[PDB]
RNA sequence: AGUCGC
C-alpha cells in the first residue's frame, strides 16, 4: 500500500467473501484477526483456571 | 479537574524592573492602568517579570473570567504573589506576574538565608507550581476526565 | 587576468626522503584563532604523570598565555594518504607527506572547580539551591 | 534462535513511571568475542525533590557496564575529555538552532557543575562502579580503560578511536530526544527489521 | 540473449512466472538456509578464531638465589591454518576409514570430522638463539 | 513460557513473505515458535571492509576530518549500525550504490541498504541473521524482466543458465524486512500494467508469486484462502501430524 | 634555544599551503617513484566566476585526475614538523583543502575488486585435507626427554656432602649478604641435600617462619 | 527437557 491509507482496504476490511476467495492482502488481515482468536484461547484458559 | 496548565497557551519570563518603561511597549498602557497598586514598594518587589498568555478557546469552554483565574492563584498561593491582568477587551488573554518579598527583614543581616539563588530560579519553580497544582474549578483528581450522556 | 581567462602548469616534485616529518595541527574554527597575536609558543608531550604516544600540550607565549591539548588521530589515513603541496621559488610544486594527524583543543587558563574537597557531597545536598556562592567559596 | 538486533540504537517507553523514555543498544563484536554491552541512556521523570526546577522531567542518566550506581550523560562526555560545554553541546545536537532542544539538555548541563575535569570525572566513574579503593588513580586507569574496551566495543577497543566513541554517544542522546520532543516514533518491540 | 531494441513484447504470465519459482529452488532447494551457515562457519569462522590474536608465550623462573650468565627461557606458540578430513571412523584396531552417513545411524556412532591445526614453536630466548622455529600439523 | 500474555505471540505486519502467517503451534507456545516463509532467505553474514572502501572513495568524508559545526544539512551513514560518516549528496549515492549491488561488486543476499529520507539517515547492514526473500525489480513503471530471460530458463534444460544467472541480470533483488519498508511493492505485474490513474506508478518491486507467503505446511492445504484463517492453522499442526 | 621551543617563523610569515586527499594506489605509485624528482603536473584553468584544477601523471611513471575543491571554514588547520635533528617548527596553514577524482570511477572497479583481492587474501586454507595418517610416529621416549637425560648424565646429579668447614664456609658467606634465606635457595647455592642443610642448620643455626609455612633460616645474629 | 495431545 501506500503511505497514510485510511482507506478501508489497506488498513483491514476485507471485501470478498469465503466463498470468492481472499486476496492475498485480505488473506494476511485474516490471518492477524485469527491469531488474536488463537492467543485469547490460550490465555484466558490459564488465567481462569487460576 | 481543570489545571491552570490545560488553559495556558504559553508562557515567558522577562526582565522588565521598569513598568513605567515595560519591555513590551504595546503592554504599556496596562501598566499605567496600575500604579496605584503597592506604589511605595515597587522599589521593594522584585523586578522579574512573569507573562503568561492564555488559550480563548479554554477560556470560552470553562466559561472563566480573568479576576476569578486571578483571584484563585492569589488565594492559592498567598500575599506574595502580585496579580494584574489585560482588558477583557480582546480576543487573548494574558497575565502578568511579579512576586513580593518579605519588605522590612531583607536588609542582609547576617547573609539572608536563601543562599543566594536567583529569583527568577525561585521563579521558575513558581511557574511550575502553578502549571502542575493550580486547580481553578478542579475540585479534585478525577484526571482531566469526564463525558456527558444523554439517555434514552 | 584571474578573473576574466589564466592558466598555469606546475610540475610537481616528490623528493625520496623527508629531512623532517610533517604533522597537522587542527583547530575548531569556534576557537577563531588568530597567529598574529602570538609571539612566543612552547610545544611539548605531557609525560610526567606517567614519549611517542602521549598527547601534545602547547602552550602560548608566557605562562599567563593560552595552553591547549593535542591529541593524536588513530591514523593519518586508512585507506588513502594525505599529502601536502607547496609553491617553490623556483614556480614548481612540492609535494610532502603527512607523517601525524594531531587534534588540538583549547583549555582555560584558570578555572578549576574540583571534586576532590565534598563536591558530591554538596550533589547529595543538591536541589539546584546554590551556583554562584560555591564558586566564591573556593 | 531469534534475538534483538545488536549495533543500534532503539527507544521504548517502559512500565517504571519514573523513566520517560529509554534508549538501549546492545553493542557486541559478535565477530569479535562474543560479549554483551548494554548501554541505558535512561530520561528520568516525575519529582524535583524540593524547590529544584518544578518538573525533574528532563534528567538523562546512563547505565553503563560493570557500573553499580546510575550516572548523568555528562560525566561520561567529561570522562571522553571534552570539558567544553560547547563541544558536548556539538555532540549532543549539531543543530543549536532551536531554542527548545537547547533547553531539553540545560537541566543536564546543570547538573554538571560539580565535576569539571576529565581526571577527578574518572574518579567519580571509577567509585560509583568499582569495589572502594581509596588509590584514586588506579580508578582512573581502571576507569579509563572500561570506557576504552566496555563502553559501545562495537564502535571500537583502543585510544586511537576514544573521538569516535563520544559522536556515537552523542548520537544516542540526540536519538533519544528526537523521541522526547515526540517528532520521533516511538519504535517497536517486535518489527522484523530489529530482529536476528 | 537479448537487445533491447526489436523487442516490443515483454509481457509474461503465470506460466512464465513458475518458471522462475522454478529456477530458485532448482538452484537453491529447501534447505539452503541450514548448509549456507555452516559451510560459511566452517569456511571462515572456525579459521577466523584460531587466527585470534591469543599467541601464547611463557617463561620460566630463573636466576633463583642467584644467576648472572644470561639466560630465562622463552617460548612463544603460534596457530596458523587449520584443516578439516572428510569425516573418519577408527576401528579398535587403530585403522581409520571412511564413515558413510548409513552406517553412523545403524551403529549409533557421531558423524563428525577430526580437525588438525599448523602450530608454531619459536624460541627467541635473550640472546643466544632465534630462528630455531618448527611447524607441525596436529 | 507459561504464564504470560504478551504481544509477540500475535501474527506482526512485517512477517508479509517473511514467516509463514499461520503455521505457529496450537498449545501454549503458540505465536512464539513460527515457521520460515517458503521464499524466505537467510542472510549468512559477511565483512564490511569491501563497502567501507568504495564510500570512502565515492565521497564520504571521515568522522574526525570533518567540522562538527557544519553537518546538520548533511546525511548520516552507518554500516553494520556503526556510525562511519557524512555525505551531502545521498541521492546519486544511493543510486549508484544499488547499481553496483545489480552489479554485484557488492554481496547481493549480503548487503542490505536503506534510506530514511525524513532522518537523512542511510543504514547498510552486513551482519549475519537478517530475513530476506527474493522479489522483481520494476522500472520507468514496468518490469524489467522481459520474456528473453525465460527462454533460457526452458534452455537450462541442456544448458548451464540458472538462477544466478537470472541475479546477475540483476533483474530480481534480494530485499530484508528493514529494507521492505521502504520500497512500494506491486501485488501482481497485472496491476502493474492496468495503472494509469488508477492508484500509483511509483513501485520499485514486484512479488514473484504472492502465494509465496505460505510457509512449508500450509502449502499442502488447497485453496487456503477460501478458508477461515485460524482453520488454516489446525490444518498445518495436523498435515505435519498424518503419516504416510 | 631547547628542543621544547617551537619554531613560529612559517607561522610567522602567514605561508599557504594545499591539502589534496589522494588514493592509496597513486600514492603508491609515487611511493615507488622514489626520487625521480617528479610524479607528475598540475594543471589549473580558470575563468568568469569558475576554476578548474586538474592533475596529469608523469608518463614514465604511468608505465587525468580531475581536483574537487573543498571546504576549510570549519576548522583552523595549521601545519607543523618534527624535524629529524629532533627541531620543531610550524610549517604554515591549510588555505585549500581537496580531492583527487579519479578518471574513472566504474571501470576501474574491475582492478579495484583485483585490487582488494591482492591485498585482502586470506585463502582460508579449508581445502579439507583428505586423509591425513600424522599422529606421530612413538619413539623409545621424546627426543628432548632424552636430551634431560642427557644432561641429568653430566656430571651434575650427586652431590659433594664431603668437608663440612667449606660448606660451613658456605653458609658463613651467605650470612656475608644477608640475615635470612630460603631453604630452597640454600641447598642452590650450596649444592647439597636437603637432609644434610638441615642438619647443619639444626647444628649452628635456628629457623623463622612468616605466614603461610614461608620459612627462612638464620645463623644466630647477635 | 523438549516435543506433543484435548
Amino acid at each position: 500500500f501506500i503511505k497514510d491509507d485510511y482507506g478501508p482496504e489497506s488498513r483491514g476490511f476485507v471485501e470478498n467473501s469465503y466463498l470468492a476467495g481472499l486476496t492475498p492482502t485480505e488473506f494476511f488481515f485474516h490471518a492477524m484477526g485469527g491469531r488474536e482468536g488463537l492467543i485469547d484461547t490460550a490465555v484466558k484458559t490459564a488465567e481462569t483456571g487460576y | 479537574h481543570t489545571t491552570l496548565r490545560k488553559v495556558t497557551a504559553n508562557t515567558a519570563i522577562y526582565y522588565d524592573p521598569n513598568p513605567q518603561s515595560t519591555v513590551v511597549a504595546e503592554d504599556q498602557e496596562w501598566v499605567n492602568v496600575y500604579y496605584e497598586m503597592p506604589d511605595f514598594d515597587v522599589a521593594r518587589i522584585s523586578p522579574w517579570l512573569l507573562r503568561v498568555e492564555l488559550d480563548r478557546k479554554h477560556m470560552t469552554d470553562r466559561k472563566l473570567t480573568m479576576e476569578q483565574i486571578a483571584e484563585k492563584i492569589n488565594a492559592g498561593f498567598g500575599d506574595d504573589l502580585n496579580c494584574i491582568f489585560n482588558d477583557d477587551n480582546a480576543e487573548k488573554l494574558v497575565l502578568r506576574i511579579r512576586i513580593m518579598n518579605s519588605d522590612e527583614n531583607k536588609m542582609q543581616e547576617e547573609e539572608e538565608v536563601v543562599d543566594k539563588m536567583d529569583d527568577d530560579v525561585f521563579l521558575r519553580c513558581i511557574e511550575s507550581n502553578m502549571l502542575t497544582d493550580m486547580t481553578l474549578q478542579g475540585i479534585e483528581q478525577i484526571s482531566k476526565v469526564y463525558m456527558h450522556l444523554p439517555q434514552t | 587576468g584571474p578573473s576574466s581567462q589564466n592558466v598555469t602548469e606546475y610540475v610537481v616534485r616528490v623528493p625520496k626522503n623527508t629531512t623532517k616529518k610533517y604533522n597537522i595541527m587542527a583547530f575548531n574554527a569556534a576557537d577563531k584563532v588568530n597567529f598574529a597575536t602570538w609571539n612566543q609558543a612552547r610545544l611539548e608531550r605531557d609525560l610526567s604523570n606517567k614519549p611517542e604516544d602521549q598527547p601534545w600540550l602547547l602552550r602560548v607565549n608566557g605562562k599567563s598565555g593560552r595552553k591547549f591539548k593535542g591529541i593524536k588521530k588513530g591514523g593519518v589515513t586508512e585507506n588513502t594518504s594525505y599529502y601536502i603541496f607547496t609553491q617553490c621559488p623556483d614556480g614548481a610544486f612540492e609535494a610532502f607527506p603527512v607523517h601525524n594527524w594531531y587534534n588540538f583543543t583549547p583549555l582555560a587558563r584558570h578555572r578549576t572547580l574540583t571534586a576532590e574537597e565534598a563536591e558530591e557531597e554538596w550533589e547529595r545536598r543538591n536541589k539546584v539551591l546554590n551556583h554562584f556562592s560555591i564558586m566564591q567559596q573556593r | 534462535q531469534e534475538k534483538m538486533a545488536t549495533n543500534t540504537v532503539y527507544v521504548f517507553a517502559k512500565k517504571d513511571s519514573k523513566y520517560a523514555y529509554t534508549g538501549e543498544c546492545r553493542s557486541c563484536l559478535e565477530n569479535s568475542s562474543r560479549p554483551t554491552s548494554t548501554i541505558w541512556v535512561s530520561m528520568l521523570a516525575r519529582g524535583g525533590q524540593g524547590a529544584k526546577k518544578s518538573a525533574i522531567g528532563q534528567r538523562i542518566v546512563a547505565t553503563l557496564p560493570y557500573i553499580k550506581q546510575e550516572v548523568p550523560i555528562i560525566i561520561v562526555f567529561r570522562a571522553l575529555g571534552f570539558v567544553s560545554d560547547r563541544d558536548i553541546l556539538e555532540h549532543i545536537i549539531y543543530d543549536f538552532e532551536d531554542p527548545e532542544m537547547m533547553e531539553m539538555v540545560k537541566p543536564s548541563l546543570d547538573e554538571a557543575f560539580v565535576i569539571q575535569e576529565q581526571n577527578v570525572a574518572l574518579n567519580f566513574i571509577g567509585s560509583r562502579g568499582a569495589k572502594p579503593g581509596v588509590t584514586k588513580e588506579k580508578r582512573i586507569k581502571y576507569a579509563k580503560e572500561v570506557l576504552q574496551k566496555e563502553m559501545l566495543p562495537h564502535v571500537g577497543v583502543s585510544d586511537f578511536c576514544e573521538t569516535k566513541k563520544a559522536y556515537f554517544l552523542g548520537y544516542m542522546v540526540h536519538r533519544l530526544l528526537l523521541a522526547a520532543l515526540g517528532r520521533r516514533e516511538l519504535d517497536d518491540r517486535d518489527h522484523y527489521g530489529n530482529k536476528r | 540473449y537479448d537487445e533491447d531494441d526489436d523487442e516490443i513484447t515483454p509481457d509474461l504470465w503465470q506460466e512464465a512466472c513458475w518458471i522462475v519459482i522454478s529456477s530458485y529452488f532448482d538452484e537453491k532447494g529447501l534447505v539452503r538456509q541450514q548448509l549456507d551457515s555452516f559451510d560459511e562457519f566452517i569456511q571462515m569462522s572456525v579459521q577466523r578464531i584460531v587466527e585470534d590474536a591469543p599467541p601464547i608465550d611463557l617463561q620460566a623462573e630463573a636466576q633463583h638465589a642467584s644467576g648472572e650468565v644470561e639466560e630465562p627461557p622463552r617460548y612463544l606458540l603460534k596457530f596458523e591454518q587449520i584443516y578439516l578430513s572428510k569425516p573418519t571412523h577408527w576401528e579398535r584396531d587403530g585403522a581409520p576409514s571412511p564413515m558413510m552417513p548409513n552406517e553412523a545411524r545403524l551403529r549409533n556412532l557421531t558423524y563428525s570430522a577430526p580437525l588438525y591445526v599448523d602450530i608454531t614453536k619459536t624460541v627467541i630466548k635473550e640472546g643466544e638463539e632465534q630462528l630455531q622455529t618448527q611447524h607441525q600439523k596436529t | 513460557r507459561d504464564g504470560k500474555l504478551a504481544k509477540p505471540r500475535q501474527l506482526h505486519n512485517t512477517l508479509w513473505g517473511m514467516v509463514c502467517p499461520a503455521e505457529t503451534p496450537e498449545g501454549h507456545a503458540v505465536g512464539l515458535v513460527k515457521n520460515l516463509a517458503l521464499m524466505a532467505y537467510i542472510s549468512v553474514g559477511s565483512q564490511p571492509s569491501p563497502i567501507l572502501e568504495f564510500l570512502e572513495e565515492w565521497s564520504m568524508e571521515n568522522l574526525e576530518e570533518i567540522s562538527p559545526a557544519a553537518i546538520a544539512d548533511a546525511t548520516k551513514i552507518f554500516v553494520n549500525g556503526c556510525w562511519v560518516g557524512i555525505h551531502k549528496d545521498p541521492e546519486q549515492l544511493m543510486n549508484t550504490l544499488r547499481k553496483l549491488r545489480r552489479q554485484m561488486d557488492i554481496i547481493v543476499s549480503e548487503v542490505s541498504m536503506i534510506r530514511d529520507i525524513r532522518e537523512r539517515e542511510i543504514r547498510i547492514y552486513t551482519d549475519a541473521g537478517r530475513i530476506c526473500r527474493p522479489l522483481l525489480i520494476v522500472e520507468k513503471q514496468k518490469l524489467l524482466l522481459k520474456k528473453r530471460h525465460i527462454d533460457q530458463l526452458k534452455e537450462r534444460e541442456y544448458n548451464n543458465y540458472s538462477w544466478q544467472d537470472l541475479v546477475a541480470s540483476g533483474v530480481v533483488e534480494y530485499i530484508d524486512t528493514l529494507e521492505e519498508e521502504t520500497v512500494m511493492l506491486a501485488m501482481t505485474p497485472d496491476d502493474l500494467q492496468e495503472k494509469e490513474v488508477a492508484y500509483c506508478s511509483t513501485y520499485t518491486h514486484c512479488e514473484i508469486h504472492p502465494s509465496m507467503i505460505l510457509g512449508v505446511c500450509a502449502s499442502i492445504i488447497p485453496f487456503p484462502d477460501h478458508n477461515q484463517s485460524p482453520r488454516n492453522t489446525y490444518q498445518s499442526a495436523m498435515g505435519k501430524q498424518a503419516m504416510g | 634555544a631547547e628542543r621544547g621551543e617551537l619554531d613560529l617563523t612559517g607561522a610567522k610569515q602567514n605561508t599557504g599551503v594545499w591539502l589534496v586527499k589522494v588514493p592509496k594506489y597513486l600514492s603508491q605509485q609515487w611511493a615507488k617513484a622514489s626520487g625521480r624528482g617528479e610524479v607528475g603536473k598540475l594543471r589549473i584553468a580558470k575563468t568568469q566566476g569558475r576554476t578548474e584544477v586538474s592533475f596529469t601523471l608523469n608518463e614514465d611513471l604511468a608505465n587525468e585526475h580531475p581536483f574537487v575543491l573543498q571546504s576549510v571554514g570549519g576548522q583552523t588547520l595549521t601545519v607543523f614538523t618534527e624535524s629529524s635533528s629532533d627541531k620543531l617548527s610550524l610549517e604554515g596553514i591549510v588555505v585549500q583543502r581537496a580531492e583527487c577524482r579519479p578518471a574513472a570511477s566504474e571501470n576501474y572497479m574491475r582492478l579495484k575488486r583485483l585490487q582488494i583481492e591482492e591485498s585482502s587474501k586470506p585463502v582460508r586454507l579449508s581445502q579439507q585435507l583428505d586423509k591425513v595418517v600424522t599422529t606421530n610416529y612413538k619413539p623409545v621416549a621424546n627426543h628432548q626427554y632424552n636430551i634431560e637425560y642427557e644432561r641429568k648424565k653430566k656430571e651434575d646429579g650427586k652431590r659433594a656432602r664431603a668437608d663440612k668447614q667449606h660448606v660451613l664456609d658456605m653458609l658463613f658467606s651467605a650470612f656475608e649478604k644477608h640475615q635470612y634465606y630460603n631453604l630452597k635457595d640454600l641447598v642452590d647455592i650450596t649444592k647439597q641435600p636437603v637432609v644434610y642443610l638441615k642438619e647443619i642448620l639444626k647444628e649452628i643455626g635456628v629457623q623463622n617462619v612468616k605466614g603461610i609455612h614461608k620459612n627462612t633460616w638464620e645463623l644466630k645474629p647477635e
